[PDB]
């Protein structure tokens, strides 16, 4: 098939598609008029083409005219002089042709015309360097230097010394490119050196120098804490390493005491004293350094509640007098933003019980710890959004402690009004079960009730709450109000449970009568289901009365699958007379039922 | 990138009587 | 253990042979671990006081 | 890096690029329009 | 053997044998002594067994003084200076996870450490970590973290790696009751490989649908995957 | 299991014998140092009166060697360039063009989408 890039093949295949010789001057002469005059027409025309320029300079050096060559780069400066690729090239044109002096002319032309750009400065130094000038070179790099060039043109100088084995001009050098550039890494470099080409006074001479210049100029803030930092455990580890492990610490000491705030340098010692030093001042600068990375990590992100978590016990475990300040930085600064249960409200809320917690066990200061209560509860915990359910049981704890029962129940009531919880209503149900004072429970739970009427789980509680009371004829009063028409929000499996449970109730209680009234009911509840016919027949078993009267709810049983006018039922009601006979009967009875069997129903 | 939707989705005046049947309730013997 | 301290073991069982030439659900469930202790505690002393009440 | 222009008008060379190179929702309009279909069924009706 | 070390003619075998002559002679404070002084002189290749042993002896036994804190110090160091160096660090980071959940319960803690290490080129290692990290986050510490897991392994890891952790969300949701969610898990991680390579994830998409899905659900899946084999 | 038993002093041996974008500096930097290196592998002034001018003994033999190696680094640099072009001009798959300036510039597109 014919296609738009096979098409464009084709044309590009479609466009794409004599070598003259010079036999003596007079042909020479006519080709380069004829060049000359072409390149000199480009140029006019468009004198910023500086790839012409060189284009143009190149033809006459193949003319071999270096006067001509010259004269166009010349000419191509006077364009543009600060097209590095014309100066380089220039240059090379002058050293392909041995003019090593007109090269060096210009090689110091470009550096005073552009004294900024390296590569010139490298060109001239390594031109100078194959000749083998020496000296030249080094005077190229003390020009350099002196005009205070970045920290390559001090590398390379001495690099150069290097090659030159001079380690005495190394020294020099080092000597004034720590003036030009301060940084550290230069005074390093210097000792670097030092260590594998100069004597131990030397090396320890340039660190002397290296301290001595930080703590004099200190002042200025040149260097950075970690740069002195570096510097002094570099130093320390020097000394360490010449087995002068006393003029070390008294390093580590002196400079410890001299910048107190390098907590870096702290850092170090703790490093060199866990190897040269001893088990004692070991564990002390551990736990120093611990609360300084719980406190870095701390501040870089205040909502890592498992890091406060551990931070409290570094800070209660070695540093006492702290606790209290700490503890009054996790309240204010962990608290979350949201509005929401979310995990950060759940973990933070473990900190104020902590707080809580600590204070009343290692203090025992009840007016500080009420004081807490009042700024977590009326200030932090966003009511009106949600609350902790144990919060307010602790307080409820803590009030009782202190006698203030009476408050207790106030702040409960509280509670309930401002924020309704299940976890609340059951811990206020809990403790005023433990006070015994019984009577004001009941008036709890139907608080609880009006808060969430669908479980059953709050209505069942009201039956052994009141069987504990001996209150008979009450928890009759308020099984019946359970399952009553009131209670509509109930679901129906849920009212059926309540009913078996309050006949479960009322069977314990002996009274035979009121369960099969409710189990009547039940039945009428059940739609007259089945099993609730076979639930009739077991409860009037548990009523040879107990056979009379499984035979009797048997006969019951059929009458209401015949009134209901379903043979399901039918066949139902016989299975149930047939299991009463295996249970509690003879086989006369199971007989009888396969008589009353319909065929395959056919009711016979 | 994996946009999913918001955890909880899922696939697809009662007290005036409450409160009038608890007043309704006989008094308590405190027999315990 | 499998590196360094595996072939040393093997060194300190050679040595008997040098021996015997010498003689001839809830997103909150580790902090409520963590504090169940503390909690228990005042729980009884929660306890204490309210039988004396 | 600033990207080399490719022009949808001018193309000097006569150069060939890749097709690539070369080459408002308001509930107030469904409010209304639901409103002249309760109005049409009101009046049908 | 102080004289060797101070010679520095000690070897990593002697260094260890030297430790392991301390504590059979119950002298392990000074057994700890002896790592410290012999860690730094070697390579990093070298410090991860040395510090291996470090750490389980600090951690488990009878005679460490160590205090919690300066364990912590210990494996902070050793993940630190490892680490920039590039060496894998599996052992030590599943290893500081188990002493920070027996020294003081915090699991939230742990299962940090863990992420801490799959998420810093040795793909299988951060595989068993991501495996570890998700598994603990699923047994302790429920949806909050678990999500916030799963939908970081599955972002960072490449393709045909993070489709097994796209069947595990899949998994978590569905046992969670979030059926929705992980139909769309499920309906992202099936884009991510021709059906070809990933029969992994469709049958496990099949399964699900068949457990929580319906008739025109699993219509809609199939639908899925016979656009995506075109 | 081999390598658990070298010295420290084995150690510090094998590890000293075995251990995008860039300013104009720094190349230039880098290029002087590659041309030392390339001179490890093959390694008086007087002033006139009357014109003022110095003079300085170089040695011709090191001056023939520069023009030489100059020389013959145009020469290396020029040749990679021109096989560059060659493999320039072969490549496929980039987006169709009409004639050769239109190939480098759908090349230099490409190159954009990086
Ligand atoms: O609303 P509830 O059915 O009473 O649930 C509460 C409540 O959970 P929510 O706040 O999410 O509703 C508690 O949380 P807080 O009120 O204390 O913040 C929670 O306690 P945790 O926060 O520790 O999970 C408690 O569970 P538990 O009883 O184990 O403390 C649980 O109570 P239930 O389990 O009885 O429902």
């Amino acid at each position: 098939h014919v296609s738009a890039e096979q098409i464009l093949r084709d044309v590009y295949k479609k466009g794409q598609k004599t070598n003259i010789d010079i036999l003596d001057l007079e042909e020479l002469r006519e080709y380069q008029r004829r060049k000359r005059t072409e390149y000199e027409g480009y140029l006019k025309r468009n004198r910023l083409d500086m790839g012409q320029w060189i284009r143009y300079a190149q033809f006459e050096i193949e003319q071999h005219d270096m006067r001509r060559a010259r004269s166009i780069f010349e000419r191509a400066l006077l364009v543009d002089s600060s097209f590095i690729p014309l100066w380089i090239r220039y240059i090379d044109a002058e050293l392909k042709v041995k003019c090593i002096n007109h090269a060096r002319n210009l090689m110091n032309r470009a550096i005073s015309t552009l004294p900024r750009v390296d590569k010139l400065w490298y060109k001239y130094l390594i031109v100078e360097e194959s000749l083998n000038n020496v000296e030249i070179v080094r005077s190229l790099y003390t020009k350099w230097c002196s005009l205070e060039p970045g920290v390559n043109a001090w590398n390379s100088f001495v690099d150069f010394e290097i090659r030159q084995k001079n380690w005495n001009g190394v020294r020099e050098i080092y000597s004034k490119y720590v003036m030009a550039h301060p940084q550290m890494q230069t005074w390093l470099k210097w000792v670097r050196f030092e260590n594998r080409h100069g004597n131990t006074e030397f090396t320890r001479s340039v660190y002397s120098l290296a301290i001595d210049t930080v703590a004099n100029l200190q002042n200025l803030q040149i260097w950075s804490d970690m740069e002195v930092a570096k510097l002094v455990n570099s130093f320390a580890h020097w000394e360490a390493a010449q087995q002068e492990y006393e003029r070390s610490s008294a390093l580590y000491q002196i400079a410890i005491e001299k910048w107190p705030s390098n907590q870096l340098l702290k850092a170090g010692l703790l490093d060199f004293e866990k190897q040269f030093g001893d088990i004692n001042s070991i564990e002390e600068t551990i736990s120093y350094k611990r609360k300084m990375e719980y406190e870095t990590i701390l501040s870089n992100n205040a909502y890592d509640y498992d890091t406060w978590w551990l931070y409290l016990d570094l800070i209660s475990e070695s540093f006492p007098k702290q606790i209290m300040q700490t503890f009054e930085k996790a309240i204010v600064d962990s608290r979350p933003k949201e509005l929401s249960k979310n995990v950060q409200w759940k973990r933070y809320i473990y900190l104020w019980m902590r707080y809580i917690c600590y204070v009343e066990l290692e203090l025992e200061n009840s007016l500080l710890e009420e004081e807490l209560f009042q700024r977590l509860i009326d200030d932090i915990i966003p009511h009106k959004h949600f609350t902790f359910s144990k919060i307010w049981l602790m307080y409820a704890k803590f009030l009782i402690r202190h006698d203030d029962v009476p408050k207790a129940r106030k702040i409960l009531g509280k509670a309930i009004g401002l924020c309704p919880k299940a976890k609340t209503f059951k811990g206020y149900i809990e403790l005023e079960v433990k006070l015994k004072e019984f009577d004001r429970v009941r008036k709890i739970y139907e608080k609880f009730i009006e808060f969430q009427p669908s479980d059953l789980q709050i209505w069942s509680q009201y039956g052994e709450l009141e069987e504990n009371l001996g209150d008979w004829d009450r928890v009759r009063g308020i099984y019946t109000i359970a399952l009553d028409e009131n209670s509509d929000f109930l679901t129906k499996e849920a009212k059926i449970v309540l009913l078996q449970k309050y006949i479960t109730f009322e069977t314990e209680s002996q009274e035979f009568e009121k369960a099969r009234k409710l189990y009547r009911r039940y039945l009428e509840l059940n739609q007259y289901s089945p099993q609730s016919w076979i639930e009739f027949a077991m409860y009037q078993t548990s009523t040879d009365e107990n056979k009379l009267e499984a035979r009797k709810v048997f006969e019951e049983a059929i009458v209401f699958f015949k009134e209901k006018d379903d043979k399901q039922g039918r066949l139902s009601i016989l299975e149930a007379l047939k299991d009463y006979e295996e249970t509690y009967g003879t086989e006369l009875d199971q007989e009888t039922v396969k008589k009353r069997f319909p065929k395959v129903y056919i009711f016979p | 990138k994996l946009i999913l939707s918001a955890p909880g989705t899922k696939q697809g005046r009662i007290r005036k009587f409450l409160v009038q049947m608890f007043a309704s309730l006989p008094s308590p013997k405190n027999d315990f | 253990m499998p590196s360094l301290r595996d072939l040393s073991l093997e060194r300190d069982q050679e040595l008997n042979q040098l021996r015997a030439r010498i003689n001839q659900v809830c997103e909150t469930s580790d902090l409520k671990a963590k504090l169940a202790p503390i909690m228990e505690v005042l729980e009884k002393k929660t306890n204490e006081k309210i039988k004396g009440i | 890096k600033i990207p080399a222009a490719v022009s949808n008008w001018k193309n000097p060379n006569g150069y060939t690029v890749a097709l690539e190179r070369r080459v408002t929702i308001n509930d107030g309009f469904m409010k209304l329009s639901e409103a002249l279909e309760n109005a049409d069924k009101k009046a049908r009706q | 053997y102080n004289t060797v070390i101070d010679l520095r003619l000690i070897t990593p075998a002697m260094a260890e044998n030297f430790a392991l002559f301390l504590q059979n002679h119950y002298e392990v404070m000074e057994s700890f002594q002896v790592y410290e002084k012999t860690i730094p002189l070697f390579p990093p290749e070298i410090q991860y067994e040395l510090w291996i042993e470090y750490l389980e002896v600090a951690t488990s036994h009878q005679l460490s003084s160590l205090s919690p804190e300066h364990i912590r110090f210990l494996f902070e160091k050793a993940l630190k200076n490892l680490c920039s160096n590039g060496i894998d660090c599996k052992t030590i980071f599943i290893a500081y996870s188990v002493f920070e959940e027996r020294i003081s319960g915090l699991i939230s803690k742990s299962i940090e450490i863990l992420r801490r290490g799959a998420v810093i080129t040795h793909l299988e290692s951060r595989l068993q970590l991501w495996r570890m990290c998700i598994s603990k986050a699923e047994s302790t510490l429920g949806p909050s973290v678990t999500r916030e897991l799963y939908q970081e392994c599955i972002q960072i890891l490449p393709n045909s790696k993070a489709v097994e952790f796209v069947i595990k969300f899949s998994d978590f949701e569905s046992s969670i009751g979030e059926t929705i969610r992980a139909r769309e898990i499920l309906a992202y991680g099936a884009k991510l490989l021709p059906p070809s390579r990933n029969t992994e994830l469709w049958d496990s998409f099949e399964i699900f649908e068949l457990k929580h899905g319906d008739k025109e659900t699993y219509k809609d899946m199939l639908k899925m995957k016979k656009v995506l084999e075109s | 299991e081999k390598a658990f038993h070298y010295t420290v002093q084995e150690y510090d041996a094998w590890e000293r014998r075995h251990p995008g974008g860039i300013s104009y500096d720094q190349l230039a930097k880098l290029s002087y140092e590659k041309t030392l290196r390339n001179l490890a592998t093959q390694t008086k002034v007087q002033k006139d009166t009357k014109t003022g001018k110095i003079t300085i003994a170089d040695d011709d033999k090191l001056v023939n060697k520069l023009a030489v190696s100059l020389q013959s680094e145009s020469k290396k640099r020029y040749e990679a360039r021109k096989r560059q072009m060659q493999n320039a001009k072969t490549l496929y798959g980039v987006e169709s063009f009409i004639n050769d300036k239109n190939k480098q510039f759908n090349e230099k597109l490409s190159r954009e989408s990086k």
